[PDB]
C-alpha cells in the first residue's frame, strides 16, 4: 500500500514539474516565434528577388554545394559510392 | 491487492491531471506552429526558392553530420557530378532555358 | 475486479478527453493557419526534421543507408 | 473427468472475463467516438496539422531507434544529399 | 467429460456473444461518430500506433528492416 | 524529505526556463544571422539571373569545373567509388558516340 | 560589459564581411557568367563539348592514382577479384 | 580572447580582400573562355566533325593513361569488336549510307 | 592576440598570393586563347572537308583507335572484358 | 462407399452455402488457426509474409477491408 | 479399411449435415448483416497467429 500512495505522491510532483514544462515550451513558443521570423524574412527577400531573376543563383548553389559535400566526406570511410543503377558486390 | 491497484489508479488519477498539462504543452506548440505558418507561407507562396536554397543548405548540414557519423553510407555516385557524357548533364542548365 | 476496471474506464476515458481536446485544439489553430497560408511551413519542417532525423541517428552502428532503388551486397 | 471438471469451470471463468472485457471495450469506444466528433471536424478544413505530426512522429521514431538493438536498412534520399536529382524540386514544385 | 466438452461449448458461444455484442457497441459508437465526422481520428491514431510499435520492437534483436521494397544484400 | 529533492528537481526545471529564455535571446541572433545571408543571396540572385537568363552555359561549364574539382577531391578520399566505365569514353561504336556533335547541329 | 561590447563590434563585423565576401564572389559569378552567356549564345555550345573531352582525360588522369576507384560497364552484375 | 576574436573578424577582412583577387581569378578565365566560346562554335558550326575525332583521341589518351593506372576498370567486349554477327556489325557502315 | 595578430597578416598575404595568381592567370589566359585557336583551326579545315566528303575518316580512325586501344590495355591485370549486357562471376 | 458419402454431404452443403458462401471465409479463417496450431511446432523452415503481422498501416492495402464492406 | 469405410460414410454423412447446418445460419445471417464479421474474425485470427 504505502509503495501507491508514494507513487500517487510522485505523480502529483510530477503534474507541477509538467506545469514547468509549459513554461518551458511558452518560453520555446517565443524563440520558435522569432526563428520563424527570421525564416519568414530570409525568404520575402530571397524569394522577392528569385521572381525576376530565376533559379540560377540555385544552380550555382548547387554545384558548389556538390563540390563541398564530395570533400567533407571525402575523410569517411564508411561513405561508398555506387552508379545509379548498380547490382551487387561487396568489399 | 485491489485496493493497491486502487491507489495506483489515485496515482493514475494524477496522471490524468498531468495529461491535462501535457495538453497545455501541445497547445501552445500549436500556437506558435500557426503563427509561423502564417509568416512564412506568406513569403513561399510568392515564391518558394528559399525552400529550394534551404534544402541545398540542409544537404550541407547533413553531409556534415554523417562525416563523423557510425552509419554504413551508400550514396549514389551522381553526386560527384563526373559523368560529363550522359544526359542529366544539361538538365540543369535545361531548367534555366 | 470491476471496481478496479470502472476506476480505469473513468481515467482512461478523462485522458482520452483531455488527448481529443488537445488535439483538436493542436489542429483549428494549425489547420485554420494553413487554410489561408500554404504548406510552406510543411516543406520548411520536412528539411530541418532531416536534419535532425540525420543528427539522431548519427550515433548508431546498426543503422546504414542504401542508394533509393538497388540491392547489393555490404562490407 | 476432473480436469473435463476444471475446463468447465474455466470456461464460466472466461464467460466473467469476458464480461469485464466488454466493459472495458465500450468505454474505449466511447472515448474515441468523442475524440472523433472533436478533430474531424478541424482535419476536415484542413489536414495538414497531421503532416505535421507525421514529422514529428518521424522525430520521436528516430529518437527511439537511434537506441534499438534493430538492423535498419534506410534508404539513401534519407540525407538530402543528391540535389541533382528531380526530387530536389519536388516539394516546392508542390508548395506551388 | 464429453458432458463438460459440449457445457464448454455452450459457455463459449455465451463468452462469444458477450464479447460480440460489446464489438458491436463499440462499432456503433465509433460508426455514427465517424460518419458525422471523418477519417481523421484514424491517420492520427495511425501515426500513435507507428511511434508505439516502433517503441516496442526496439529492444528486439530478431528484427530488421529493409529499405521499402529492395532485394539482396548481407553487410560484413 | 524526498519530495523537497523533488522540490529541487523543479527549482531546476525553473531554471531550465530560465535557460529557455536565454534561448529566445540566442534565437534573436540567429534570426539576425539568417536575414544577412538572405541579403547576401537575394543580391547574388539578382546579378546571377541577368546573366543566366541570356544564356546558360557558364552553368555547363561550371559544371564541368565542378566535376574535375571533385575528382582532384575524392582522388585522395578514404571513400570506396564506383564510376561508370562511360567516363572513359572508350566505348567509341555505341549510339551515345556521336550524341555530343549531333547536339551541336 | 568589455567583452559585450566586443561582442557587438566582432558580431556586427563577422556578418558584414561575410556579407561582403559573399557579394564579391556573386559579382564575379555575374560578370563570368555574363562574358560566357554573351558569347556561347552566338557562337553554340562546341566550346563545351571540348571542354567536356578534355575534362575526361583530366579526370581519367587524376582518379589513375587510386585503388578506391572502380570503373564497371553501366549494367553488370557480381564478382571480386 | 576579446582580440583573438576581434582579429580574426580583421582576418576576414583580409579574406575579403583575398575573395577580390579570386574575383579577378575567375573574371581572367571567363574572358579566355569568351575568346575560346566566339572561335571554337564558328568553326564548328560548319560540322562537328572535329569533335567526333577528338573524342576518338581523347579515348586513346585515356587508355594510355588508364594502362598505368591503380585502378580497376571493367569494360565492355564490345571495345574488342569481335563478334562479327552482332546486328551491329554494319551500323558504322550503315551511318556512312 | 599573439597569434591573430600574425593571422590576419597571413590572410593579407594570402590576398597578394592571390593577386600573383591572377598574373600567371593573365599568361594561363594567353596560353588559353592560342590553344582555342588551335582548336578552332583545326576544327574549321577538318569541317571544311567532312561537309563534303562525309563521315568517312570518323568511321575508319574508330576501327584503328579501336585496335590501339585494345592494344595499349593488354598489357595490364587491372583490366577486364565483359560482355555487353550480361553478368560475369570472378572466374 | 466414399462417393455416396459425398453425394450426400454435397446436396446438404450445396444448398446452404449458394444462400452466402462467407461459412466457407469463416471456416477459412478457423484453418489458418488450425494450421498455425499445427506448423508451431513443425519441424518445417517457413517463410512467411510479413503482411501477415498487419503492422505496416501506411500501405494503401490497410483499408482494403473495410473498403469491401463499404 | 472397407469396413472402416462404411463406418467412415456414417461419420462424414453426420458431419457433413452439421457443416450444413452450420451453414445454414451463417449464410442466413450474414446475407441480411454483410461480411463485417468476417473482417472482425481476419483481425482476431491475425493476433492469434
Amino acid at each position: 500500500f504505502t509503495e501507491a500512495v508514494e507513487a500517487k505522491q510522485v505523480a502529483q510532483q510530477e503534474a507541477e514539474r509538467a506545469r514547468f514544462v509549459v513554461e518551458k515550451a511558452e518560453q520555446q513558443k517565443k524563440a520558435a516565434i522569432i526563428s520563424a521570423e527570421g525564416d519568414s524574412k530570409a525568404a520575402e527577400l530571397i524569394a522577392n528577388s528569385l521572381a525576376t531573376a530565376g533559379d540560377g543563383l540555385i544552380e550555382l548553389r548547387k554545384l558548389e554545394a556538390a563540390e563541398d559535400i564530395a570533400y567533407q566526406l571525402s575523410r569517411s570511410r564508411n561513405i561508398t559510392y555506387l552508379p545509379a543503377g548498380q547490382s551487387v558486390l561487396l568489399q | 491487492a485491489k485496493q493497491v491497484a486502487q491507489q495506483e489508479a489515485q496515482r493514475a488519477q494524477f496522471l490524468v491531471e498531468k495529461a491535462k498539462q501535457e495538453q497545455r504543452q501541445k497547445i501552445v506548440q500549436a500556437e506558435g506552429e500557426a503563427e509561423a505558418a502564417k509568416m512564412l507561407g506568406e513569403a513561399l507562396s510568392k515564391n518558394p526558392g528559399y525552400i529550394k536554397l534551404r534544402k541545398i543548405r540542409a544537404a550541407q548540414n547533413i553531409s556534415k553530420t554523417i562525416a563523423t557519423s557510425q552509419n554504413r553510407i551508400y550514396l549514389t555516385a551522381d553526386n560527384l557530378v563526373l559523368n560529363l557524357q550522359d544526359e542529366s548533364f544539361t538538365r540543369g542548365s535545361d531548367s534555366l532555358i
